[PDB]
RNA sequence: AUAGGUUUGGUCCUAGCCUUUCUAUUAGCUCUUAGUAAGAUUACACAUGCAAGCAUCCCCGUUCCAGUGAGUUCACCCUCUAAAUC
């Protein structure tokens, strides 16, 4: 694609960004949907983030982790 | 490379031939080529219908959970497929474009009845 | 080997390819083969076969015609055998030839 | 409680009935050939090699699990009537995972009714063979599994390989696996080559099928003709345990039948051609008077 | 509610670990706020050109 | 003929035929051995036959060999915590020392099997990538899915001829 | 590695020039109110703001 | 912890001509990919010694430093494992020149 | 037209014998190593080339899934591999037809091939899991409320509707329309 | 390499060169269809068209994609740790 130093073209030296016709009830019910979704997938994202953090923390230091560590050290001695 | 700024993105990568598409769910950095360096392939989506006809899709749901929990920004077709599946709530636009056709068929039903 | 009746064998000749040394060395080796019954008689042990096609099944091919030795064969760990670098190259996959396993006609 | 296929007593009995013919278990197969290796051993190490061959034959001769058919699943998880009418074709999905067992992973279907139905058994097997392929299974069902083709391999006496192909393609709890197995068993009962399925792992399965849906007449017939007599008795014993409310069983503990009698009893009680069973026992005992005179 | 498939895996996982525990898999939502499309940002997290 | 007395020692199956896979604590192995004397024959054969096998499997452990400096042959292990295990080898044999080090500072069969299991976890059967890493490259294969145009021409639902 | 002293010097004087002679808010968001074109920017405004 | 790659390295002292530093020579075994025989390869390491306790010819155990001191000093002395000539048998802690016991073990 | 007959006739034992059909043919080539592919077609148009190949020399030797003796002639006996085209001397056309015929005979049953005893796919053979048993149904599903109530259209207050109009007039589009139910 | 041709008056040995195989580009001569892969020689000079918008004004993006092979051990592992996404 183009860079910051490409002369802009003629065809786009003027071109109206005519915006889309806003319908009414679809716009508001669509907003109420967009906000509900962002909320529930945010909840799912927090669940997955805390699950990943749990996996990292129990793998680093859990109870079976300490168990196999102490078993290995005792076997070494 | 590095790519100044950016995040991971669970997205679809085209990998078929002409007139025969196929998307492989990939967890790649956003600032990377479409078909390029992916951190982990998370699944595959064959959109053409089978001989029996079942449009197969596949998902390492556990690894998708891991990468979402690591910070992957899921893209819109991935949100569509995950709604279709049931790992994510049905996407707003997949119900809104539904109601746009529902009323479009009606626009036809009435006009058709007037013709008859 | 079609005149002898040998149907399946691999052979590579190197050095000088003189026909009147090739035939003579071939006949020398093939007439100085050691057979399975002679090996069994010389060592006093059973000569048994292990094919990968059949499985772990032991197939006795030659038993001694005299007494059976009861001291087992000495398992000489790390045997002192003279190996061929071509064989080891083919085993390790560093034998790169565009001539080796070519699709040829029958026999 | 009735012992199933996997109880210790019945599993040992079925074992002896099978037999371990090493020259049939480990048999020359037409695969790719590598040059044979040779070893030099004494009698003791030859005996050790034969013992290890026997143990490996037991490992190869471990019995496949006979199991009951599976209830055809029809469980609608959800139904999105709003999505109904949007897409034309279905959309099957698989939690490929890596560590979840194949009978524990979630496979679902989304239909043009909006129904999020759980995937059927056949679709489940097809999906797991696509994403996790196992050597031998092709997701399109083999054409060899039909009437005329299966009969062709029956005529060419290929029943062990019929069962081998059935094992690879279909899961044991599936209907096809059961139908193909039972049709093969009815075929071999009709003509009768119990030596053809001997030393194979599918012998114990033919026995249970016959004893459970009782047709063990040809089994006893071949058993005694071929002097498999400790077998014959164990086979009756197994029938008597599997049907303990049979008049044969009642007469068995009444008459203290301990050997051949156990069989004669069966003939005089429930054998459909008990004249032939009893007659082959008299001929077997005529030959026994002969080799007892030889002894 | 959890989405249908995720609900099925959760109830199946605990069904497997043991306890039947047939309560519906609810998740808490009141932790998540509801800032709409009018809420303002910060000018150091911004940058004039 | 391959050069050397025992040509089997340079054959890449003998090297990956060893059994000692040192733990991640060992860093230095030092082998002090005596060239003459009937008692140090096990250490001499251990240097001759088994040191190549140890390094191929433990590739980052420094193995230094020292000749007739002490009147008794012995092995030493410098471990990352700071430890200095000493294993004398006088009146032993190379197989005996092999067993000895696999018991003392060598990983167990469960550990190497488990470490091996983690490796296979990467090559996943469902993945569809190029034949260097995966097993199938497109679903244009799995018979039942639409084939790759190249092999079987696509019906006239394709674009252009629409 | 040969030091990139010229690149570093150019970066530094570019940063100092940017810090010092930074264009101000007045000659930035000012507006030709008839054609909606800001100056030094040259881009007009979106359709929701005319 | 340490940013230095080599944690522990046993080496040999080459020179003590720099103040409070020993030039040491680590010898590791690298496999010839063709010949498949391990040949000793050497890397020079500069160890820090505070007490000037190592002379030339000693075998020394060098541990790493959390962060390099100089451009090349990345290691410090941990033990003069074997001191030139003055070598004490580790097995029997009795002095030994080489192959003979200067002081007897059955003391 | 119907095979399985010539190879049991007398002319097959007169021209050939107990020997292979392909055991008389030598492909002419630049000497030494043969080209590592046979011709693509002995029969171009309806004309036969100079050295017809083993299959293209006796029009009567038809190739299909039931000509079992010819199929076993072209497949090896000690190893279960199909003989390659330089080995046999057949064309790329016939070799392809022969591979098809051998395969069709193999899954039609009129050809013996070794099948390996496979090991079980899984270890646990249970069927007691959520994907292979029932799930306790959803409150919505025992009822008829849609999953996630935000899917159903619900008209907001006309105060919000007119606030929307105040935000977006001029380019405003048409009205709404509660979505239909059973679209045809 | 399953190897072959060639030193001589002839033989044996050593040996170079070439042949037989597979691929790629170009040249000659000549070429029916359909599908698909791939497609400057030149880091030489470029006419002309297009390739960066979005957006209630801020910002954000134009630092990416796409291209080339000039230069060339800035690509890998570990430690440490700054933008960045949660
Ligand atoms: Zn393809
Ligand atoms: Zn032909």
């Amino acid at each position: 694609r183009k860079t910051r130093h490409d002369p802009l073209a003629k065809s786009k030296i003027e071109r109206v960004n005519m915006p889309p016709a806003v319908d009414p009830a679809e716009f508001f019910v669509l907003m109420e949907r967009y906000q509900h979704y962002r909320q529930t997938v945010r909840a799912l994202r927090m669940e997955f983030v805390s699950e990943v953090q749990r996996k990292v923390h129990e793998a680093r230091a859990g109870v079976l982790a300490e168990r196999k560590a102490l078993k290995d050290a005792a076997e070494h001695r | 490379k590095a790519y100044r700024g950016g995040h991971l993105t669970i997205r679809l990568a085209l990998g078929g031939c002409t007139n025969r598409p196929f998307y492989r769910i990939v967890a790649a950095h956003n600032k990377c080529p479409r078909d390029g360096r992916f951190v982990e392939q998370l699944g595959s989506y064959d959109p053409l219908p089978n001989s029996h006809g079942e449009k197969l899709v596949a998902l390492n749901l556990d690894r998708i959970r891991h990468w979402i929990g690591c910070g992957a920004h899921l893209s819109k077709p991935m949100e569509k497929l995950l709604g279709l599946a049931g790992f994510f709530p049905l996407h707003p636009m997949m119900i809104t474009n539904a109601e746009r056709l529902r009323r479009k068929r009606a626009r036809e039903v009435l006009l058709a009845s007037q013709k008859t | 080997c079609r005149l002898i009746g040998i149907k399946d064998m691999y052979a590579k000749v190197s050095g000088s390819i003189n026909m009147l040394s090739l035939t003579q060395g071939l006949f020398r080796g093939l007439s100085r083969q050691e057979t399975h019954q002679q090996l069994a008689d010389k060592k006093g042990l059973h000569v048994v076969e292990i094919r990968e096609e059949c499985g772990p099944l032991p197939i006795v091919v030659a038993s001694p015609r005299g007494p059976l030795r009861k001291d087992p064969e000495p398992e000489d760990e790390v045997p002192d055998v003279k190996l061929d670098w071509e064989d080891v190259k083919t085993a390790q996959g560093m034998k790169r030839s565009v001539w080796s396993n070519l699709k040829r006609a029958a026999t | 409680k009735k012992p199933t296929f996997m109880d210790e007593e019945v599993q040992s009995i079925l074992t002896k009935m099978t037999g371990l013919n090493l020259q049939k278990t480990f048999k020359p197969a037409i695969q790719e050939l590598k040059p044979p290796t040779y070893k030099l051993m004494t009698q003791a190490q030859l005996e050790e090699a034969t013992r290890q061959a026997v143990e490996a034959a037991k490992v190869r001769l471990k019995m496949p699990p006979v199991l009951e058919e599976r209830v055809p699943i029809n469980d609608v998880l959800a139904e999105d009537k709003i999505l109904e009418g949007t897409e034309t074709t279905k959309y099957v999905f698989t939690d490929i995972s890596y560590s979840i067992p194949h009978r524990e992973r979630f496979i679902v279907v989304r239909e043009p009714s909006g129904t999020l139905r759980k995937a059927s058994w056949e679709e489940r097997d097809r999906m797991i063979q696509v994403y996790f392929p196992k050597e031998g299974r092709k997701i399109l069902t083999p054409i060899i599994f039909k009437e005329e083709n299966l009969r062709t391999m029956y005529s060419q006496d290929r029943h062990v390989d019929v069962l081998n192909l059935c094992f690879a393609q279909f899961e044991p709890d599936s209907t096809e696996y059961i139908k193909v197995h039972h049709k093969t068993y009815e075929d071999i009962d009709k003509r009768g080559k119990y030596d053809l399925l001997r030393s194979t792992r599918y012998f114990g399965g033919m026995v249970w099928y016959f004893v459970n849906n009782k047709k063990i007449d040809g089994l006893l017939i071949d058993q005694i003709q071929r002097d498999l007599i400790d077998d014959a008795t164990n086979l009756v014993q197994l029938y008597h345990v599997l049907h303990p409310d049979g008049q044969s069983a009642q007469g068995a503990k009444d008459q203290a039948a301990e050997g051949i009698n156990l069989i004669k009893v069966f003939a005089k009680t429930e054998a459909q051609k008990g004249a032939y069973i009893e007659l082959t026992l008299q001929t077997y005992q005529e030959a026994l008077s002969r080799h007892s005179a030889a002894s | 509610p959890y989405p249908p498939l995720l609900r099925a895996m959760i109830i199946a996982e605990r069904q497997k670990n043991g306890d039947t525990s047939t309560e519906e898999p609810m998740l808490n939502v009141q932790r998540i706020r509801m800032e709409p499309w009018d809420y303002p940002a910060k000018q150091e997290d911004k940058g004039r050109a | 003929p391959m050069k050397g007395r025992f040509p089997i020692r340079r054959t890449l199956q003998y090297l990956s035929q060893g059994n000692v896979v040192f733990k991640d604590s060992v860093k230095v192995m030092t082998v002090n051995y005596n060239t003459h004397g009937e008692l140090g024959e096990g250490a001499r054969k251990f240097v001759f036959f088994n040191i190549p096998q140890i390094q191929y499997k433990n590739p980052w452990v420094q193995i230094m060999m020292f000749k007739n400096m002490t009147p008794s042959p012995f092995l030493r292990f410098y471990l990352d915590s700071g430890e200095q295990v000493l294993v004398d080898v006088e009146t032993k044999s190379n197989k005996e020392i092999m067993e000895h080090i696999r018991k003392i500072l060598g990983k167990n069969e469960e550990t190497l099997r488990e470490e091996e299991e983690e490796k296979k976890q990467l090559s996943h059967p469902a993945n569809f990538g190029p034949r260097k890493y995966c097993l199938r490259e497109c679903i244009c294969e799995v018979e039942g899915q639409v084939p790759c145009p190249s092999l079987v021409p696509l019906p006239k639902e394709m674009r252009g001829k629409y | 590695v040969r030091p990139r002293l010229i690149a570093e010097l150019a970066r530094r004087v570019r940063a100092l020039r940017e810090q010092l002679n930074r264009p101000r808010d007045s000659q930035l968001y000012a507006v030709d109110y008839e054609t909606l074109t800001r100056p030094f920017s040259g881009r007009r405004l979106p359709v929701r703001a005319w | 912890r340490s940013s230095v790659h080599a944690r522990w390295i046993v080496g040999k002292v080459i020179g003590t001509k720099m103040q409070k530093t020993a030039k040491v020579r680590v010898t590791r075994l690298v496999l010839d990919p063709y010949l498949l025989k391990y040949f000793n390869k050497r890397k020079t390491y500069f160890a820090h010694d505070a007490l000037q306790q190592c002379t030339v010819g000693d075998i020394v155990l060098l541990r790493a430093l959390p962060v390099p001191r100089a451009k090349h000093v990345k290691h410090e002395l941990a033990e003069i494992v074997f001191k030139v000539g003055k070598v004490i048998d580790p097995v029997t802690g009795k002095p030994c020149a080489g192959t003979t016991y200067l002081e007897s073990p059955l003391s | 037209d119907e095979p399985w007959k010539y190879l049991e006739s007398e002319e097959y034992q007169e021209r050939y014998g107990s020997r292979p059909v392909w055991a008389d043919y030598r492909r002419n080539h630049k000497g030494g190593v043969p080209p590592q592919r046979t011709r693509k077609t002995c029969i171009r148009r309806n004309k036969v080339v100079g050295n017809p190949c083993p299959i293209c020399r006796d029009h009567k030797l038809h190739v299909d899934f039931r000509n079992v003796k010819l199929l076993e002639q072209f497949v090896c006996a000690h190893t279960g591999i199909i003989f390659y085209a330089p080995y046999t001397g057949v064309c790329v056309k016939q070799h392809k037809r022969l591979t098809q015929a051998i395969q069709k005979a193999r899954d039609h049953g009129l050809l013996i091939y070794h099948i390996p005893q496979v090991e079980p796919r899984d270890l646990d053979f249970s069927t007691s899991h959520g994907a292979v048993s029932a799930t306790p149904p959803a409150p919505t599903l025992v009822s008829g409320d849609p999953w996630y109530p935000w899917y159903n259209w619900k008209q907001p207050p006309e105060r919000e509707l007119s606030r929307l109009r105040r935000l977006y007039q001029g380019h405003l589009q048409e009205e709404s329309g509660p979505p239909p139910e059973s679209m045809p």
